């Protein structure tokens, strides 16, 4: 799970 | 029972407002977030962390530094690597740079983390309520978040599922007399203290887990 930031 | 109203804040956990300028390190900030409130409550010592140390470092738990990342991968790092330096030793600039984690300069260590039930809101409150601010994921990828100023943030175009951004609950509250309406979760942003309200945002809660504040709580076990 990893937010996407950019 | 629960309290009407929490604002750790007002208590000494929370350090000022940061600011992650054009990282994507929200989950960095969120993360450390959580961290200086445990140890705070564990030492009565309140001391700024580093998020660029979690930038830095934390690729091999799958964060992927200034693009994005995950509070509980923070957390797991921190876990499996024996400690996190602090703030003033491990400056943040902003930039994916080389790992340069000390030892003898860490001042908090956890031992893994307690996930909140997904999407409970009454869960997420009695956590903030018991145990300090808690580490949340939401979907902050609007220009009303963006240009957000005063008063409680509700937005229909918000995604329960769809996050994109860390963030902190370091309280909730009410508007007026009555306990149970106009309630709200108190959450420190990343976009230093000119944005919002002093760094700050009242998100709309009990709200069907409004922007999914609920969704993807946690906090370090220290």
């Amino acid at each position: 799970i990893i937010l996407k930031e950019k | 029972d629960l309290p009407k109203s929490v604002d750790w804040r007002k208590k000494g956990y929370v350090t000022p407002v940061k600011n992650q300028k054009q990282c994507g390190s929200s989950w960095a900030f969120s993360a450390t977030g959580a961290l200086e409130g445990q140890m705070f409550r564990k030492t009565g010592k309140l001391v700024s962390l580093s998020e660029q140390n979690l930038v830095d470092c934390s690729r091999p738990q799958g964060n992927q530094g200034c693009n994005g990342g995950f509070m509980a991968r923070a957390f797991q790092y921190v876990k499996e690597n024996g400690g996190l330096d602090s703030e003033e030793s491990y400056p943040y600039v902003a930039v994916d740079e080389i790992c340069k984690y000390r030892p003898e300069n860490s001042v908090a260590q956890d031992t893994g983390f307690t996930v909140v039930a997904p999407g409970k809101e009454k869960a997420l409150m009695k956590a903030v309520a018991t145990v300090g601010p808690i580490s949340v994921a939401m979907d902050a990828g609007h220009s009303s978040f963006q240009f957000y100023k005063s008063g409680i943030y509700f937005e229909p175009d918000c995604s329960s599922k769809n996050l994109d951004h860390g963030v902190l609950v370091v309280g909730y509250g009410f508007e007026g007399a009555n306990s149970q309406n106009s309630k709200y979760w108190l959450v420190k942003n990343s976009w230093g203290p000119e944005w919002g309200s002093n760094g700050y945002v009242k998100i709309a809660k009990d709200k069907n887990n409004h922007c999914g504040i609920a969704t993807a709580a946690s906090y370090p076990n220290v």
